[PDB]
């Protein structure tokens, strides 16, 4: 099927790299105020 | 509001061990910022959910892949020969040479072999088409569903259960035992009697149906009659052909013993036998007890009274009970014990009495299997033991302990811990020194000389089970021994022939190499128990540091004061003792998979001459088996095993650097980065881009804890690929 | 307990626990821990003598006459 | 069962255990918890011996009321125990 | 043969588990 | 017969593993010519292996099927000279060097200086104390009877518990 | 930061205090002890956490002790 | 407080001095007195030249400033020494010889601060402060 | 949401779905016609049940459903 091709790299280059990216600004969040 | 919200210090920590110690202390939940018990036992509860959820989602998996992209429907008509496919492979960078190659298992893609038995398990227990599998996969999936929302609903405020409702142990352990136990067990028992049974005779019981096929003819009359061995006449026949209705029989509880002929595996009935007898008794256990009525026990009476005379345990078991249902790491310590010595069994057990059908002649899968659930074993023991000396250095009250069979542990520590020292040191001292005997005597050209001893009492048990070559004739090899005369008309006919078929890996033959591997054996166990309980007994204190408890579980040292005070915080006790569990178990497997090797090649001799030194080892186990994983792929073409070659070069390679955190220290990287730092703000342009924490060299105990799980990944990533890739190329 | 004399040290968290030593000088007045008792058994640090207080020592042996 | 809701049972400095310990057997005399004991043994023994050694035990048939009996010989161990504990405490 | 269809309503099921697992975490994390 | 294994006097296994020795060694043998030294010490080898078969056949020892003795540790006294004999010999002559050291060291302690006693050893006592040692199981009794092999308990460092 | 503590078992040997590398430490007036002197730690924010005052202490056990705790700049050491 | 002029030593520059942290988070100061002009090492890998008279150097760690103290203690008999911490906003906080003399001779005037009334092993237990704030000393 | 909400005003079993006919009884009336709700869906729970039970095992319910 396509459903590779779709999926494999939807979910092993784009999502941990928005999760890396989220999980880096997120620690780098400072106190507030 | 930093990212360790639960740990103030390290929010207000500034360099980067912020991250590493928030990551690694996130689930240590005992010792977070406003941290109450009943909160912790909410949000043990929570994550207890969401774990039930992941571990559904992993079989859902696992037989949605099989379902989709596996060759089940292919593997289920000749089990024997077709290779069972794991899922398809998707990579854009392999090579037409590399699609090629791992284009197998009669399909037009590339795939992986599956090494795991689920194709072998899932035809067992029945079932036979792949819409099986993708209905079971979508239960799990809704399963999992329903345990994440039950995870959220139980944190909310009015379902947040009590500290009463957690700490009521009677009503929790009569349930965990008459229903998840015992009732599950019996549901088991009955899904074999009603869907398995049936279809390895040839029968199709689905829900659509199983209402209305009887599981026997003549229906529930004999149980409510108590005429119960209707249900053993009529066993399966020896001609018996696993699937097909030729050579089937009616009986559905049965006590044959043995191995089906065919298969070479435990017979269904007697497994459901099984299930439906334990449930019983799981069922009749969970009753002991009190609950709300008034019949039952009380664990606190039981303990509290539970006294020798005299003084003999000083004041027994009291205050034991207290202080495991306040301690949540003593309860850890004791699952984790009793799981992995479970875990211990069931490697021992799966490959002794198969009960999967034709998994005996699946040799790549017995190894896995083996060496996956021995490797967990150990793992769980290790975890258990480190998690005893964090109950000892965190919730061990003496009060409550005044002279109990726990504070005699501690009172005699020193005999115990000394002891221990004795019996490895001697059974180190002698296998060690008799392998290098028997090394000198072969390298000599002499290897009559060699000191062989044979394993009598081993061989005295298996005569006493049922073995007959040894000519002990003692117990049930000897015909006229009152065991075998009561034994013999239940299982003893089936187990007799079992156990003497030469074909079978049930009670090896045993011999000198035998010996002396489970001398070594017993001395790595021994030593791992020595660290372990040493780490466990001196967390509290010790003469060169009478309050670590002060200090706590896991801090680097107490300086180099007093000559040195490197690895005292017993954690430093379960990282010096992690590699000598990966050590036994090494050596376990690699005794496991050189016996079991040679005798599916039907070359026992080979190991029976050579398991009994060591360059025999070194020479005719790694040396000639790691053959066929090295030329995975070579200067001149690839196969199949070009994955398993890459993954042992670099499990290899993970090894490898685990040895620089393990030997250089965080003085040297210290200073180090201090250096890069300077050239990095000194810098033109890349200056602009600065940093927001502080870069800083790794802890020392975080610096001992990524070389653990170097060494640890490279030791199982360089194994696997051995173990099974060399087993693959010589199917033997 | 008294000058000259060999007292079993009971303090717990004492490298010379459950040891004897002997009693070199008794300090009168303050000195939450009067008794100076040396002992021929260095401790991890080095040192062979350290200050005791009263109820920490058992008598065993008295001076010599 | 909560922590509060248990007897004091412990009895380390006692030669004895109290009776409390028995639960509902407290109050049975030594002397029918011996008699008791004794006859519970010799039937669970002779009902092992007929279901096993005197008769080979064969799967097909298999009386029951053997299999039933063959647990006396624990209840049996725990009833003289019981006898010895009634017997030092005088009850 | 699992057909489109199939693979669609189970990845429809995945779906659901993720927005649960999504509000798990959540509150585990209040 | 224990274990199903032979005598290696009726093993032709043995045997055979005698005359590949042999055959060997006298291949070893066609390089060196007549009444040299070397050939004069391989004809030594060859005795001594001979030799070496014969007392092992002699012996009584069990042969396995891979052809070599194996030695059988249970207790019985039909193959005593095994382990049960060698193993009282050891406990024997390691009781004497513990014993030794025992006493040297209760000598050396009521010394003036025994922490130099310990780096230089007093010969002419120590001596005496190995050779006093070859009665250590009637010492050994003895002191335990007067209490002077153990030290009490409460007298001996213990960290805190 | 560290947090240091000084028990009464002192002998006022000041030799904690020279150890110091960091003027953690300092010398009080005291009654139980007879040089009439205690160890105190008035500047534990600039601890560091070598524990020379430890290796420095005569004691039979360490009348000056140092529990390591919350990371700082200072504490740390980092000259950046 | 501090004069933040007096002549400094004579020093041909190094690179391990502050590095955009003390600008920003705070910077240290040591000031002493010497009888003849002298050469002496940094903290900081180099050699300095000390002037006659008084000097004034900076640094980045108040190890650092203690190290180079007892240098001068130990090796030039320089007691005169005073360290200040320096913050951004330019505030000066006199820290070493905080009483006037060094922390090994008595003083009245100071405080005891994390003194303990018992031996060091009578601490209580870890499960005596679980789930509390406190900790064992 | 309203299930698993903190709406201090919700009353259970109260939707708004038909809510207006309750506007002219008075609350003793309220709380018998709530009852009688509460008892016919108690007697529907077992009733139903049978009747599946029925439906399965004999296909025909005894005084209708003749086949
Ligand atoms: C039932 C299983 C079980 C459970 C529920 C726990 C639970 C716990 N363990 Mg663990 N433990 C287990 C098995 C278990 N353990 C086993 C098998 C071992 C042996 C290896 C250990 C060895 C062990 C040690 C030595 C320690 C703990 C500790 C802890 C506590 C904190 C851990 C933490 O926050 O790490 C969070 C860590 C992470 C989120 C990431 C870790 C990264 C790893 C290396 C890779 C993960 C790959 C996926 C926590 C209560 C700690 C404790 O109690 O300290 C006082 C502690 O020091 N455990
Ligand atoms: C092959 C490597 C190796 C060897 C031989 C040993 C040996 C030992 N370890 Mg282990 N250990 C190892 C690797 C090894 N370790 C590693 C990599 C680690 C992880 C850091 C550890 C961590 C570790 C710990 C934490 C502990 C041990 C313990 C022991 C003892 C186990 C009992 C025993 O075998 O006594 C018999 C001894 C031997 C087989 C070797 C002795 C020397 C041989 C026989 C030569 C004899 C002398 C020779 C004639 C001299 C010639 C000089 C010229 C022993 C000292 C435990 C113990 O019992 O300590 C008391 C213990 O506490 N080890
Ligand atoms: C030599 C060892 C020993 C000794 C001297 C004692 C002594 C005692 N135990 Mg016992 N006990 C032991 C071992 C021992 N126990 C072991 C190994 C276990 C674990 C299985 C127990 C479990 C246990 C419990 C759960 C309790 C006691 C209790 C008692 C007291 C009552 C004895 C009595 O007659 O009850 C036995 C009386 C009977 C009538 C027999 C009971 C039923 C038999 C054994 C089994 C029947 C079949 C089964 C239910 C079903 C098949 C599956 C007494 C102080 C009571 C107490 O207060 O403890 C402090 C109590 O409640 N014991
Ligand atoms: C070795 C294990 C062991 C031991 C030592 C005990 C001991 C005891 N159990 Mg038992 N119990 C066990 C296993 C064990 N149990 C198991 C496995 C279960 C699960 C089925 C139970 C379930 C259980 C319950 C539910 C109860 C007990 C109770 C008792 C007490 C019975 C006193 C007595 O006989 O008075 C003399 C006896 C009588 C006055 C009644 C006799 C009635 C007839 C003769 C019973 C015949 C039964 C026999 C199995 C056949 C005693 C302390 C009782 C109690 O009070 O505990 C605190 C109680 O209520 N037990
Ligand atoms: C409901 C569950 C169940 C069922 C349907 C069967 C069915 C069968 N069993 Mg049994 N069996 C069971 C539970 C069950 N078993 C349990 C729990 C055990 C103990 C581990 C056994 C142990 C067993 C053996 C060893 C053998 C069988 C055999 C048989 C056959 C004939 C038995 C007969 O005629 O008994 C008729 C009996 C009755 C109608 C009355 C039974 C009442 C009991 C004794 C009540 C008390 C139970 C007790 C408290 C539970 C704990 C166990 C205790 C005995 C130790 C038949 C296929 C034989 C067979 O198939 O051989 C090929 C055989 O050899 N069974
Ligand atoms: C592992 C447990 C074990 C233990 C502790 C012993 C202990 C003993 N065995 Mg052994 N033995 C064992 C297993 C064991 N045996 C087994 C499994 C077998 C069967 C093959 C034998 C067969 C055996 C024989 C045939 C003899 C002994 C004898 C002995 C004694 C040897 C005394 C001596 O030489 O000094 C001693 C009491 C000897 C004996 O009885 O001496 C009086 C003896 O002749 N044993
Ligand atoms: C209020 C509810 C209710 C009512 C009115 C009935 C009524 C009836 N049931 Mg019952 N039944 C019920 C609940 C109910 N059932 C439930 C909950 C179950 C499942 C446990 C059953 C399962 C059941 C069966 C299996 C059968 C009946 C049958 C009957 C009939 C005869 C029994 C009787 O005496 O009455 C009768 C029409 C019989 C029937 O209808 O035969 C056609 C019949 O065979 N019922
Ligand atoms: C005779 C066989 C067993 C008799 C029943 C025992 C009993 O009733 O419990 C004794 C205790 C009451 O005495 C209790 O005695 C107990 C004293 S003590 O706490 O153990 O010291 C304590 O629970 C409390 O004082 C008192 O209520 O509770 C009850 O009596 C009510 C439970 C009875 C109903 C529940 C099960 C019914 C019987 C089970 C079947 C028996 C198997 C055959
Ligand atoms: C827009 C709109 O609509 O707004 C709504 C709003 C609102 C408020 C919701 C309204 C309402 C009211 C509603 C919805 C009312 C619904 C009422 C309904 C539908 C009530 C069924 C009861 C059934 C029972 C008790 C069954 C018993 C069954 C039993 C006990 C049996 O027969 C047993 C038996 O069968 C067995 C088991 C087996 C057989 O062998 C024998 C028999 C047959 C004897 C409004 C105002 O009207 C309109
Ligand atoms: C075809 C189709 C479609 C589409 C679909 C899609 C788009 C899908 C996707 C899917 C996906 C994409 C999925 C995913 C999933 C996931 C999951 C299922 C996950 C889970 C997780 C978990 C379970 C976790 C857990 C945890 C952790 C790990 C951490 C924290 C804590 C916790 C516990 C939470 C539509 C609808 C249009 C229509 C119909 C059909
Ligand atoms: C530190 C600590 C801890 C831990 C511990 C551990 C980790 C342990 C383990 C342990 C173990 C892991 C053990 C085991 C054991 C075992 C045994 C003891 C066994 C037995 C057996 C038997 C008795 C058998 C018998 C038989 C039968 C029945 C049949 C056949 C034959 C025979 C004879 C074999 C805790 C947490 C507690 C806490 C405290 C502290």
């Amino acid at each position: 099927s396509f459903l590779p091709s779709i999926l494999t790299p939807l979910v092993t280059l784009v999502f941990p790299g928005l999760c890396f990216a989220l999980f880096f600004v997120l620690i780098e969040q400072d106190e507030i105020a | 509001t930093k990212f360790p919200k639960f740990s103030q210090a390290l929010a207000q920590d500034p360099a980067t061990r912020r991250i590493w110690y928030g990551i690694a202390t996130a689930h240590d939940l005992e010792s977070h910022d406003g941290m109450t018990e009943e909160n912790l036992y909410q949000k043990i509860f929570a994550s207890h959910f969401g774990h039930l959820a992941i571990i559904f989602l992993w079989t859902s998996g696992n037989l949605f892949h099989v379902a989709w992209q596996g060759n089940f429907q292919q593997w289920v008509l000749n089990p024997l020969k077709v290779k069972p496919i794991a899922h398809a492979i998707w990579d854009p960078h392999f090579g037409q040479s590399a699609i090629k190659a791992f284009t197998r298992g009669g399909v037009s893609y590339p795939v992986n072999i599956a090494t795991s038995g689920v194709y072998h398990w899932w035809y067992t227990i029945g079932m036979r088409t792949n819409e099986d599998l993708y209905f079971g996969a979508l239960g799990l999936l809704i399963l999992s569903t329903a345990l994440l929302f039950a995870g959220w609903l139980h944190l909310q405020p009015k379902f947040r259960p009590g500290i009463a409702w957690f700490k009521n142990n009677e009503s929790r352990l009569n349930h965990h035992l008459s229903g998840l136990f015992g009732v599950s067990s019996l549901a088991w028992a009955g899904h074999l009697i009603h869907v398995a049974i049936p279809e390895s005779r040839g029968q199709h019981i689905r829900w659509n149906n199983f209402t209305s096929t009887l599981p026997h003819p003549e229906g529930l009359t004999p149980f409510f009659t108590g005429n119960w061995g209707l249900y053993a006449e009529n066993p399966d026949t020896a001609q018996h052909i696993f699937g097909t209705s030729e050579g089937a029989g009616t009986a559905i509880l049965t006590f044959l013993g043995g191995f089906h002929p065919q298969t070479q595996s435990m017979w269904l009935t007697d497994i459901a036998h099984h299930h439906l007898a334990i449930a019983v008794v799981f069922i009749f256990a969970g009753h002991m007890y009190r609950t709300n009525w008034g019949i039952g026990h009380s664990m606190k009476e039981i303990l509290d009274a539970h006294v020798p005379p005299k003084g003999r345990l000083g004041s027994g078991h009291r205050g034991l009970f207290e202080t495991i249902t306040d301690s949540l790491h003593m309860q850890l310590g004791l699952a984790l014990a009793s799981l992995g010595v479970a875990t211990s069994l069931v490697a021992q057990h799966m490959y002794a009495l198969p009960s999967y059908a034709f998994m005996a002649k699946d040799y790549v899968t017995q190894a896995a299997l083996y060496t996956h659930h021995q490797y967990i074993a150990g793992f769980l023991m290790v975890g258990a033991f480190a998690h005893g000396a964090i109950f000892f250095v965190r919730d061990y009250d003496p009060e409550v302990n005044k002279d109990n069979v726990l504070a005699r542990m501690l009172q005699h520590k020193e005999a115990i811990i000394s002891h221990l020292s004795w019996v490895s040191l001697f059974l180190g001292f002698h296998t060690l020194g008799l392998y290098i005997h028997n090394d000198v005597c072969v390298a000599f050209g002499t290897p009559e000389k060699q000191i062989l001893f044979e394993p009598v009492f081993a061989q005295f048990i298996q005569a006493a089970s049922g073995k007959a070559l040894y000519g002990f004739d003692v117990l049930l090899s000897s015909p006229t021994s009152v065991a075998t005369v009561a034994g013999s008309k239940i299982w003893l006919p089936g187990w007799v022939e079992a156990i003497n078929s030469g074909k079978n890996s049930l009670f090896l033959t045993i011999g000198p190499g035998d010996f002396l591997i489970h001398h070594a054996i017993a001395l790595a166990l021994h030593t791992t128990t020595l660290i372990l309980v040493k780490g466990a007994l001196d967390a509290r204190g010790s003469k060169l540091m009478p309050d670590k408890k002060d200090f706590g579980y896991s801090f680097p040292c107490d300086g180099p004061g007093r000559g040195g005070t490197c690895d005292i915080s017993a954690w430093d006790a379960f990282y010096l003792a992690m590699f000598w569990m990966l050590n036994t178990i090494g050596w376990v497997t690699f005794y496991w998979h050189w016996k079991h090797m040679t005798i599916w090649g039907g070359n026992a001799a080979a190991f029976n001459e050579s398991s009994t030194y060591i360059m025999g080892w070194l020479r005719d186990y790694l040396w000639l088996n790691s053959s066929p994983l090295i030329n995975g792929y070579n200067a001149f073409g690839m196969n199949a095993q070009a994955v398993w070659a890459w993954m042992f070069l670099f499990g290899h390679l993970i090894w490898a650097t685990g040895f620089m955190f393990l030997i250089s220290w965080r003085g040297y990287w210290q200073e180090l980065i201090e250096t890069l730092v300077w050239a990095h703000e000194r810098t033109p342009i890349a200056n602009l881009v600065k940093w927001r924490d502080k870069p800083v060299a790794l802890s020392i105990v975080q610096a001992r804890l990524v070389g653990l799980a170097h060494f640890t990944i490279g030791y199982i990533f360089t194994y696997a690929p051995f173990v099974i890739a060399s087993t693959t190329g010589k199917f033997s | 307990i008294s000058r000259g004399s060999v007292v079993r040290i009971m303090r717990p968290e004492s490298y010379w626990f459950q040891e004897c030593g002997s009693v070199a000088t008794i300090a009168k007045g303050g000195d939450r821990y009067p008794v100076v008792v040396r002992f021929e058994k260095v401790n991890y640090a080095g040192v062979a003598t350290n200050n005791f207080a009263m109820d920490e020592l058992v008598e065993v042996e008295a001076p010599p006459a | 069962l909560d922590r509060s809701e248990a007897a004091d049972t412990w009895w380390g400095d006692k030669d004895y255990p109290s009776s409390v310990v028995l639960g509902i057997g407290k109050d049975v005399p030594s002397s029918i918890y011996g008699v008791t004991s004794a006859i519970a043994f010799s039937v669970g023994a002779y009902c092992i011996a007929q279901s096993n050694i005197i008769n080979i035990l064969s799967g097909s048939t298999v009386n029951g009321f053997y299999v039933a009996g063959a647990l006396l010989v624990p209840y049996s161990w725990g009833l003289h125990v019981a006898a010895w504990i009634q017997k030092q405490n005088g009850k | 043969m699992i057909t489109d269809g199939q693979i669609f309503v189970a990845l429809c099921i995945a779906l659901t588990a993720a927005i649960l697992a999504i509000g798990l975490g959540r509150q585990l994390y209040v | 017969d224990v274990s199903g294994l032979t005598p290696c006097k009726d093993s032709a296994v043995f045997k055979r593993r005698l005359d590949g020795s042999v055959k060997k060694l006298n291949s070893r043998l066609a390089n060196y010519t007549e009444g040299t030294p070397a050939y004069i010490a391989l004809e030594q080898q060859i005795e001594q292996t001979k030799a070496r078969f014969a007392k092992y056949g002699e012996k009584g020892l069990l042969c396995g099927a891979d052809g070599l003795p194996h030695l059988i540790a249970d207790g019985r006294l039909d193959h005593a000279g095994e382990f049960i004999i060698p193993g009282f010999g050891f406990l024997y002559i390691a009781g004497w060097i513990g014993w030794a050291g025992r006493s040297y060291l209760q000598f050396s302690k009521k010394t003036d200086k025994p922490n130099e006693n310990e780096i230089i050893i007093n010969v002419p006592v120590a001596l005496g104390m190995m050779a006093g040692a070859f009665i250590w199981p009637l010492a050994a009794w003895k002191e335990l009877i007067d209490g002077k092999l153990l030290v009490p308990g409460d007298e001996i460092t213990v960290s805190p518990r | 930061s560290h947090s240091v503590r000084v028990y009464d078992t002192c002998i006022g040997c000041t030799q904690c205090v020279r150890a110091c590398p960091c003027d953690v430490l300092e010398m009080v007036p005291w009654d139980g002890c007879k040089a009439g002197q205690i160890a105190s730690a008035p500047r534990a924010e600039d601890c560091i956490g070598c524990k020379r005052c430890e290796t420095a202490c005569p004691t039979d056990f360490l009348s000056v002790r140092v529990y390591l705790g919350s990371e700082t700049t200072r504490s740390l050491g980092l000259s950046y | 407080l501090l004069n933040l002029q007096i002549p400094s030593p004579t020093f041909g520059g190094s690179t391990g001095g502050w590095l955009r942290a003390a600008e920003i988070e705070e910077k240290y100061a040591i000031t002493w007195t010497s009888k003849k002009e002298q050469i002496f090492e940094m903290p900081t890998s180099g050699a300095a030249i000390m002037q006659k008279g008084e000097n004034l150097l900076y640094l980045a760690k108040k190890e650092q400033c203690l190290a180079l103290g007892t240098q001068l203690r130990t090796l030039f008999k320089i007691s005169d020494y005073k360290i200040y911490r320096i913050f951004p906003n330019s505030e000066v906080q006199y820290l070493h010889p905080k009483d006037g003399v060094f922390p090994e001779k008595l003083n009245e005037g100071r405080v005891g601060v994390g003194n303990i009334g018992y031996s060091i092993g009578k601490n209580p237990n870890p499960v005596n402060v679980k789930f509390t704030g406190k900790n064992t000393f | 949401r309203i299930v698993f909400g903190n709406d201090p005003n919700y009353v259970v079993g109260d939707h708004g779905f038909g809510s207006n006919f309750l506007k002219g009884k008075s609350e003793a009336q309220i709380a018998d016609m709530k009852l009688k709700e509460l008892n016919n869906g108690r007697l529907a729970m077992i009733a139903v049940t049978g009747m599946f039970f029925q439906i399965s095992i004999k296909g025909n319910l005894w005084p209708i459903i003749d086949g």
